[PDB]
């Protein structure tokens, strides 16, 4: 019974910074590669970031390179995403996903997600 | 280990047009993943540049 | 373009009741399935309730079954959610969301949200 | 450049019981005068220990 839960997020004015947390349970979590994806209004899913099972390999997209940062604590079963220089386009529902077998076989479990609204 | 990390840290500490939250945010980014030290600085100096009323 | 707005909500003492209304515009309201979800500040999203395009199919979550109730008026382009026997844990920002291509396929447009506070 | 400097840099950067203002303050002190780095590390640890709860 795998379960992931997101935490953090809310209303911030443009140019600010946030930090998101993801709490996993009921699996090893240090054997699976993890990923963050977001969903803007009106558009499809957009991939954001990923981290390897052990750490030490982090993958980012171009819409957010230099602004976001991913990290994981395999001893607390936790995965963090740090947001900086936030813009109005970054408002979305952010999801925490487990990849089976690396980048090869897709996602199998999601979170409930968390909402990030950026306005004035 | 990475000297570029430490140099980008001191680069961001002395940026005038940032406030405490943005300064600490980019510092936290240097903490989580020290490989992106160059990229973070590029987007930090950019933001500082946009916050000057000169 | 699609536009949704939430209305109603505010401060009530514990054990009280409120009623939320959602006004949709600029799309066919009777073909898409709608839902209400809530998020407390600083924590993630929680799914609350959902209804099919025509009505007559209603699904609720386990924390609030028998306490909240969902309904839709396809002739007024309106969607209602009534809350009863409110507790202090039920305080959150409530959002009105449209599901694309049925239930299990996610969201594409939500509203601005409204605040529900339960305290003494 | 100074090996005494950077080890105290990473020491103070990873001090848990400080808050962001104290961390950045002692680290800025390591920049202003690299000769006092050892002393800077002593008074930060001393503060960090006294600000930890059980």
């Amino acid at each position: 019974e795998v379960q992931l839960v997101e935490s953090g997020g809310g209303l911030v004015q443009p140019g600010g910074s946030l930090r998101l947390s993801c709490a996993a349970s009921d699996f090893t979590f240090r054997n699976y590669e993890m990923s963050w994806v977001r969903q803007a209004p009106g558009k499809g899913l957009e991939w954001v970031s990923s981290i390897s099972g052990s750490g030490g390999s982090t993958y980012y997209a171009h819409s957010l390179k230099g602004r976001f940062t991913i990290s994981r604590d395999n001893s607390k079963n936790t995965l963090y995403l740090q947001m900086n220089s936030l813009r109005a386009e970054d408002t979305a529902i952010y999801y925490c996903a487990r990849l089976r077998d690396g980048f090869n076989n897709g996602f199998d479990y999601w979170g409930q997600g968390t909402l990030v609204t950026v306005s004035s | 280990f990475n000297k570029d990390q430490q140099s980008a840290f001191y680069e961001i500490l002395n940026m005038p047009n940032l406030n405490e939250a943005q300064r600490n945010g980019f510092i936290q980014s240097l903490k989580d993943d020290p490989s992106q030290s160059t990229n973070v600085l590029g987007e930090a100096k950019k933001l500082n540049e946009s916050q000057a009323p000169k």
